[PDB]
DNA sequence: TGACACGTGCCTGGAGACTAGGGAGTAATCCCCTTGGCGGTTAAAACGCGGGGGACAGCGCGTACGTGCGTTTAAGCGGTGCTAGAGCTGTCTACGACCAATTGAGCGGCCTCGGCACCGG
DNA sequence: CCGGTGCCGAGGCCGCTCAATTGGTCGTAGACAGCTCTAGCACCGCTTAAACGCACGTACGCGCTGTCCCCCGCGTTTTAACCGCCAAGGGGATTACTCCCTAGTCTCCAGGCACGTGTCA
């Protein structure tokens, strides 16, 4: 199967009852599985590309830092 | 503690990489860095849902929630 | 344009001004660039609180719609 | 002062953004918003020219206030 | 200010190589706020790169990767 | 050759910078590639105002045709 | 929504397929993909050929603009 | 001839859409000619990602990758 | 080996195409004030060379430090099936609230002048 | 050691949108069954959080080398600004055209769906 399938229903569903949400259509895990991707993928490009100016090939923790701390944050 | 597991994660995170570029080693503090950011955004992201949803007449939350949720917020 | 008249508009800039500080000069082009500013900043505002209140299976736009668009933005309010 | 900001011209701002019907309570909402944002801006505007201490405030360092508030 | 160094015939003479025939006066202006926006996004990006490199020289690949990185 | 000059672009840049961080030294290679790419950028949006500008019957150039340009290319504005 | 009918568009896609490739199928969701896609794009460029249009002394739009538009986009 | 089936109705309405208030004639046999070009792009590009793949069945991931990479 | 995909077929109501039509945008033309282009010229910012000097970029190299596969398990979290029960909604009655339209007016703006504040040439 | 601009304050004729008023139409508040779908409970399962063994690629810090960027002297030197004469041109108004949106009538086919047949990972 796709690795997308591997953040579980039940996960999505804890973290909405941790945001006040009391119930949830079928349809919303799909939603915001599709939003999650997204973000992940764009912020991980920019990490990688900090990796290559330090002419390294071990993504450090300070890359992944500042490619949030530069993605607009709101 | 995180309420997403770290296996099926780094997974992911691993493969969308391998497109990116390929042969690369990545390091814990940086995956666990990288995924209280994106728990924390999701976490936001479904405050300002539910948010919309009270708003609304409704009490369940919609995908057009999300979309409304979004535009306002100026991310899409 | 559509923009609000020039001397109320510079008569609250220069009373507003007034309760923040004393004495302070302020120049023309300093008022159109702010007055600019503002009416787009109003005329955005307007929109999305429109889109809020369609949202909401309405027609007419409410305070309350306004109110959720300051709250969404992550201004104080 | 507050009240030169009058109703018509409220509603012509909101014509433009697309508005067709409008609550007759918005208007004196609107206006303490307007008051809230005007107060702000010029409150950086003047630290600047204080930094400064030109005493004049310069057009070009509106702009900067002005884009720096904004984002 | 530094702004006022890209004098007329400078932008005159770019809009010459551009195949431009006759100018505005009010083109000089327009040209200076794009060319002032295009510099402070590259310039940006690039003292980003040269602070993760913990240099404080910009270095000619901090330039390159923020021109590659700011698209057309 | 470069059709801007070097030292008031290097003056610019160099003031631009300082508003980021201060104390920063800039490298002779950078300054000069940072040249190469704007001149670049401003002869292309020249032609590209240019091409607007006699689509529309006339001759010269106008402050609405390097708007017009900016919005179909796909910048801000 | 589409603003174009399924079947004609379908077999437009199969029939261009065709020449790139011999005896290959489509899924559905797939040519409801493409279409969304190709709605997007020539609306997006019917607004900015409208607003070259505009510009002009001529509220009507002509071919012309629309070489203009795809010109200044850089496709060709 | 397929291409024929693109109606000049439909290509009105997306017009429409468009925010266009009147339409030259010729539009549509121009809007046509570039509706195939952007069609045998995408598709070309499309069956060389499948073909890489070494797959006989074209997927949706195939298309959406195909869009991606080409703006 | 099994669930999705392709080729035929019935029938209708929503959709496509042609023709009569007419007026409003488009196109050619002229004046005219507006405004870039060339030229003369002089003075003020610039380019290249070298003293001269040191903070700093880049390379060599040693080390340990986290990276990754591998193996055991086990139990806690995840998928599936049935269920009682809470939740979205269209139009019902009807109620008020902004939209349309008319008038006197008072502040908005232009034309003009006396006068103070101050960093700077 | 004075100054030029720019705002402050005032006076003034015009002038038009705003507050006030009345007439009027439609939209939202509540509900209630019609219908829906979701969390809870019980069974069964499977995979990962751990966890050292094992082998190890390399990130990081210290030291050596050089190296080039900064600052000033400089001089001559080359071109940018200001202004007047010259001529190219954007635009509003006038006149003539033609074709594109409305609307009616004739025609036409896309899809539910039902059936049958086929295939590749």
């Amino acid at each position: 199967r796709d690795n997308i399938q591997g953040i579980t229903k039940p996960a999505i569903r804890r973290l909405a009852r941790r945001g006040g949400v009391k119930r949830i259509s079928g349809l919303i895990y799909e939603e915001t599985r599709g939003v999650l991707k997204v973000f992940l993928e764009n912020v991980i490009r920019d990490a990688v590309t900090y990796t290559e100016h330090a002419k390294r090939k071990t993504v450090t923790a300070m890359d992944v830092v500042y490619a949030l701390k530069r993605q607009g944050r709101t | 503690e995180l309420l997403i597991r770290k296996l099926p994660f780094q997974r992911l995170v691993r493969e969308i990489a391998q497109d990116f570029k390929t042969d690369l080693r990545f390091q814990s503090s940086a995956v666990m860095a990288l995924q209280e950011a994106c728990e924390a955004y999701l976490v936001g992201l479904f405050e300002d849902t539910n948010l919309c949803a009270i708003h609304a007449k409704r009490v369940t939350i919609m995908p057009k929630d999300i979309q409304l949720a979004r535009r306002i917020r100026g991310e899409r």
